[PDB]
């Protein structure tokens, strides 16, 4: 009786600098109710950081996804980590301005 | 007068402090008969490699004991050939004979009940909530009762004078009993007929009856005399049937 | 056709009648009788098996088991009274939860004699002497020995047989008493005394238990069907 | 044809005479140890004259003790409302409801009897602020479904058609209804209490509520009426005949919590007093 | 075209969470939001963009805490001892024209273990604790012909008023937007890229060209956004050649043909 | 025509009545309050050998 996460980071609009567009962390596929999600900009935390409802697909797994509003520029990253019953450590996980 | 001797099997008891012997109400263990029996398949007698006395292991009697209780069967599910028997087949039935062993000297002094309730049903300690199988049994280990409300969770409201029932427990000479009185025996003796509204039931899901063993007045002894007083209870199955051979089930 | 004529108490609902009645399930086939041990015919075979008695209902020890011992020591005590109480086996304390108490409270009348039996539960190297007492109604209770020795009393001596039974003899001048016992219908009451003490030699402790057990004979009877008090509720689901 | 009955009646023990004794009898002293309880009269102990009781023991019989009918269900139900929930009773068959026939049956582990069911029911018009009407006598609709018929969905359902369910129409103004009904049980005799579960593997359901399994009652109006609302109470009262039971067990001490449990809070053995050696005096000048 | 809820309850909650929430979907997007830490529901306001007069919400806030006070008993049911959740999937869905098709089934710790039939109106399952918890939610004496009702009056009812309350905000459609780039693999491979944003209906084909002839779809990554669009990524790792020659083609419901992309 | 008849409850120190059935099945009829048997000793005297009472209960 475990399931570990998925992890999904991209954003809405494409990602060309000085246009604001939306960065989202989409995890999917675990089953606790319970996970630690946070945003990263090269290693900062992100304090404003929005959620959605906490649902579940057809097969009784969880997904939610974290959504943070920013603008893209070539110098610095986005990363997406996350604590879990089923992890050992946190997972960190590199926006890529493409994905 | 006082000396006795049972044969069952393989194994025979003596004892030379007895009271009597209780048989539960008038009747001794039967076999089914042909005009009350349900089930058409042929049924299997072992008849003396599971009609033997066992022996479970023993508790304690202290200074403050509120009391101890087994269930049967489930108690004797790991006993030999009875234990197999119960394994394999979905319908069983049998009748018993319970020995109560407790000795001390001429300067110690107590009192037990013992007693056999047919269908000991049993109540939470949340009023709101449900008993575990394991709060209710754990095999050939006794459970124990408390002397104070108890709280926990899924566990048995095991205060002694209410007797997890809801009852008077002075009130429990209604169903089959004996007394151990220190001054006077040291053994009791009850033989119980199979007792259900059906012919024959399966042993897993079922408790037939519990046995409680109940301390009125406590032990007591003065300086140089033994501290350590065990208490120990053996158990004899007869006339044991079974039907509906199958593979063995698992827990 | 046939002409009649219909009576007071016509269309009424009365809980206590027995008339025929029409059946739901026309030739039903129940199933066969099983022969279970201990059948049941009358109540009164309940109330003739002895119960333990709750003598020593005080403050304190009412969720105990102690509520169930007589104490009884050693030494000089001969002016002390060891127990006593009130005969009333549906209204006073000490016995309206016992068998015997707990079926007279669902009647209004009841007849017949009573048996207490006692059993001591010392070490056997002690000995003892006691005086069992009953007295009728129409004086106070027994303040001493003395008086107590003028009634219905039994001297029970403690040795290899560990019980003595007091028998309480039906003596009234109704031929029933009340369950819900008045001044009318009172029926005395019972003491203990000391008539030798107790004797133990070195090494056995020095004090004791004493136990209580009551039962009705086979001369007993109960009428008047009623509804018993101890149990309520205050709505449904329950 | 008539054919002649006996009844035998059935009185109490005589008391003998006896007089002085010195011997070696001790009919007194005996042994509890053995759970034998001792059959000793007043005969045996003081000096007695010669009774002879005609005192009897019927009302103590089974039958005379049973045999009272009793309320186990209390339900309410509209004549119109905004819940379609409302406009219906129903329930499950029980004696566990209501606590003191629960307590008086619960005397014993085993019982096996037929039955006798009244119904009592009963109208009001509901308080409003406009009242004044003509409405016809009121019908009332009983069905009793068995374990594993349909269940109806809402008062205008095929499912009241009863075309195999027993069924009972009555107006108001009459006589309750009554019917009977047999032993209808699996087993050899009726169980109140069951240690054990429902599956093998010891878990599930615990006691009572694994060997019920004896059909509802459903109850309805047929008018399907009344511009103005009322309220329909419906009362139920069992009455077992023929009885026989078995294992006498120690009658119920704390109170009940629910229907489906045997669940207590702890409670006391009885009532305090003053000392173990106090008795009130009761005559004064 | 079909209503649904999705309900969850813990037994252990963390602190500052609820132990009982609810999710209302009206087809792709959701509607609805409860918890039992407020005690009412909540819209989205881009559905009918109209507060109905408590008789909308006033209305689900009584079911909806039918359902909490009734998860939350089912626990007590269960004499286990590790931590438990609930999860409930129930709703409807319209047929051609008429006659509903309900829909009930729960899970226990990610097994769906009971349902609810209508026949006999109850709820049922094979496993132990199936029984222990239909037989406490029966035993709330009122709660059978309450589902009973929820499923074969209300829901459908919700749903022919939903289908024409909101039209408009049913034909949610926009042409989702190409940006397909490349990025460098292990020497002598390259990774293609073609992504896909802002796109209402979530039906979407993607595929690979190297030419003219297709060489697969690769992997398809799909995401919801914060408003109800979509995001849609497929990629394709390929020899460090040809990067000049491939041509994603992307159909979709909001575009006319499918267009093909250029890096 | 199949009566029954039968003494009524009367005490001590025209007294029968008359029953008919007109149902078919035997769970319609009244009930039978007329039936008194005793048997105390399946519970107060469920021991192995007698005792009689007058002697010792043990040795």
């Amino acid at each position: 009786i475990q399931r570990t996460p998925k992890i999904q980071v991209y954003s809405r609009h494409p990602a060309e600098n000085g246009k604001s567009n939306f960065l989202n962390c989409y995890v999917s596929g675990f089953h606790p109710s319970d996970i630690e999600v946070d945003l990263l900009k090269n290693g900062e935390r992100i304090e404003k950081v929005e959620h959605s409802d906490l649902s579940f697909s057809k097969d009784w797994s969880f997904y939610l996804l974290y959504y943070t509003e920013f603008t893209p520029t070539e110098k610095d990253e986005y990363a997406c980590r996350v604590n879990h019953v089923t992890l050992s450590q946190p997972k960190i996980v590199k926006w890529d301005r493409d994905m | 007068d006082r000396v006795r001797s049972i044969t069952l099997g393989n194994s025979t008891i003596t004892t030379q402090e007895s009271a009597n012997v209780v048989v539960a109400y008038g009747r001794w263990p039967e076999y089914l008969k042909d005009n009350e029996a349900t089930a058409e398949d042929q049924p299997t007698q072992p008849d003396v490699a599971t009609c033997r006395f066992y022996t479970l292991e023993s508790v304690t009697w202290e200074r403050d004991s509120p009391g101890w209780w087994w269930k049967f069967p489930d108690a004797l599910k790991d006993m030999g050939l009875f234990g197999q028997n119960m394994y394999y087949h979905y319908l069983g039935r049998a009748g018993y004979t319970i020995h109560v062993q407790c000795n001390a000297s001429k300067f110690h002094q107590g009192c037990l009940m013992v007693v056999c309730v047919p269908e000991a049903e049993m109540g939470c300690s949340q009023v709101d909530g449900t008993v575990n199988e394991h709060s209710l049994s754990e095999g050939e280990t006794a459970k124990k009762f408390a002397s104070t409300s108890t709280n926990g969770t899924n566990t048995v409201q095991s205060i002694v004078t209410n007797a997890g029932m809801g009852v008077g427990v002075g009130n429990l000479t209604i169903f089959p009993h004996q007394w151990i009185n220190l001054r006077t025996n040291n053994c009791a003796t009850i033989v119980m007929p199979y007792i259900n509204n059906v012919p024959m039931d399966n042993m897993f899901r079922h408790h037939n009856f519990t046995l409680m063993i109940i301390p009125f007045v406590p032990l007591d002894y003065s300086s140089d005399s033994s501290t350590y007083v065990p208490i120990t209870v053996t158990v004899a199955p007869m006339c044991a049937e079974y039907n509906g051979l199958r593979l063995a089930t698992s827990l | 056709g046939l002409p009649v004529m219909n009576t007071p108490g016509s269309n009424q609902f009365l809980t206590s009648d027995d008339f025929q009645s029409p059946s739901a399930m026309p030739q039903f086939d129940v199933t066969p009788e099983l022969n279970i041990p201990g059948e049941v015919q009358n109540l009164m075979e309940i109330a003739e098996v002895d119960s333990v008695v709750p003598v020593n209902n005080v403050e304190g020890k009412l969720d105990t088991m102690e509520i169930y011992r007589i104490p009884v020591q050693s030494g000089n005590h001969q002016s002390s009274q060891v127990f006593g109480f009130q005969v009333q086996p549906g209204l006073d304390n000490v016995f309206k939860h016992t068998l015997l108490g707990e079926i007279l409270n669902y009647y209004a009348h009841w007849s017949g004699s009573i048996k207490l039996t006692f059993v001591f539960c010392g070490s056997a190297m002690a000995t003892g002497k006691f005086l069992l007492a009953y007295a009728p109604p129409g004086a106070n209770a027994p303040k001493s020995r003395k008086d107590a020795m003028l009634g219905t009393h039994i001297i029970w001596d403690v040795g290899l047989q560990s019980s003595c039974v007091l028998c309480i003899p039906w003596i009234s001048q109704t031929h029933y008493r009340l369950v819900q016992q008045d001044e009318y219908t009172s029926a005395g009451n019972v003491t203990c005394w000391y008539q030798t003490g107790i004797v133990v030699p070195a090494g056995t402790p020095t004090s004791c238990s004493i136990m209580c057990f009551v039962s009705a004979c086979n001369d007993f009877s109960v009428r008047l069907l009623k509804d018993t008090p101890f149990i309520e509720q205050s709505a449904l689901l329950q | 044809v008539v054919e002649a009955v006996e009844n035998a009646v059935a009185r109490v023990a005589d008391t003998i005479s006896s007089g002085p004794s010195n011997s070696q009898a001790v009919p007194a002293l005996t042994a509890v140890e053995t759970g034998h309880t001792s059959q000793v009269t007043p005969s045996d102990t003081i000096q007695t004259r010669h009774v002879r009781n005609y005192h009897s023991r019927s009302e103590s019989s089974i039958e005379n003790f049973l045999c009272r009918s009793a309320c186990v269900y209390m339900g309410e139900y509209h004549t119109t409302n905004t819940d379609t929930s409302k406009l219906f009773a129903s329930w499950t068959i029980n004696a566990r409801r209501m606590v003191q026939m629960r307590r008086k049956l619960e005397l014993f582990t085993y019982v096996r009897f037929d039955m006798e069911v009244t119904f009592v029911i009963t109208s009001k018009q509901d308080q409003g602020t406009q009242l004044g009407q003509d409405m016809p006598p009121l019908t009332h609709q009983i069905m009793y479904i068995p374990p594993g018929g349909p269940i109806p969905k809402s008062v205008t359902d095929y499912t009241w058609q009863t075309s195999t369910n027993p069924s009972i129409f009555w107006t108001e103004g009459n006589a309750p209804p009554r019917m009977s009904i047999p032993f209808i049980s699996i087993g050899n005799a009726y169980s109140n209490f069951y240690d054990g579960w429902s599956h093998f593997s010891q878990n599930g359901v615990y006691g009572y509520n694994t060997l019920n399994h004896m059909g509802q009652i459903y109850v309805r109006h047929v008018n399907g009426s009344s511009p103005l609302p009322m309220t329909s109470t419906v009362r139920m009262y069992f009455k077992p005949k023929h009885v026989k039971v078995w294992v006498p067990r120690p009658p119920r001490l704390c109170q009940y919590k629910n229907a489906s449990t045997v669940n207590f809070t702890p409670t006391n053995i009885t009532e305090k007093r003053q000392s173990i050696n106090y008795i009130p005096e009761t005559v004064k000048p | 075209l079909s209503l649904l809820y999705h309900l969850t309850a813990v037994s252990s909650p963390a602190p500052g969470t609820p132990a009982f929430w609810v999710s209302g979907w009206l087809g792709p997007q959701q509607y609805l939001s409860y918890n039992s830490l407020r005690g009412e529901a909540e819209p989205c306001g881009a559905w009918v963009w109209e507060n109905q007069v408590s008789w909308y919400w006033e209305k689900e806030t009584t079911d909806l805490r039918i359902k909490e006070k009734l998860f939350l008993e089912a626990f007590k049911a269960l004499g286990g001892k590790g931590p438990y959740t609930l999860q409930g999937l129930l709703g409807c869905e319209l047929g051609p024209d008429n006659t509903s098709v309900p829909t009930a089934k729960f899970a226990l710790n990610g097994e769906e273990f009971m349902n609810f039939d209508l026949k006999q109106g109850t709820w049922g399952g094979d496993w132990p604790e199936a029984l222990a918890i239909s037989q406490r939610w029966q035993q709330q004496d009122k709660a059978a012909n309450k589902e009973l009702t929820f499923l074969l009056f209300s829901c459908p009812h919700r749903l022919r008023e939903h289908l024409e309350r909101g039209r408009g905000n049913l034909e949610w459609k926009e042409p989702p937007s190409m940006r397909l780039k490349a990025r460098p693999s292990s020497p002598g491979f390259s990774v293609l890229t073609c992504s896909a944003f802002s796109f209402y209906p979530p039906e979407l084909q993607l595929r690979f060209l190297r030419n003219g002839l297709a060489a697969g779809t690769g992997q398809g990554d799909f995401g919801p956004n914060s408003d109800g669009s979509f995001h849609a990524s497929s990629s394709l790792t390929v020899k460090s050649g040809d990067e000049h020659h491939y041509c994603c083609i992307v159909q979709h419901a909001g575009l006319a043909q499918p267009l093909r992309v250029e890096l | 025509m199949g009566a029954q008849v039968s003494t009524q409850k009367t005490g001590a120190h025209i007294i029968h009545y008359t029953n008919i059935n007109y149902y078919k099945d035997a769970a319609s009829n009244s009930a039978n309050r007329q039936d008194f048997s005793q048997d105390p000793g399946k519970f107060t005297e469920p021991v192995k050998d007698i005792m009689v009472k007058s002697l010792p209960a043990l040795n």
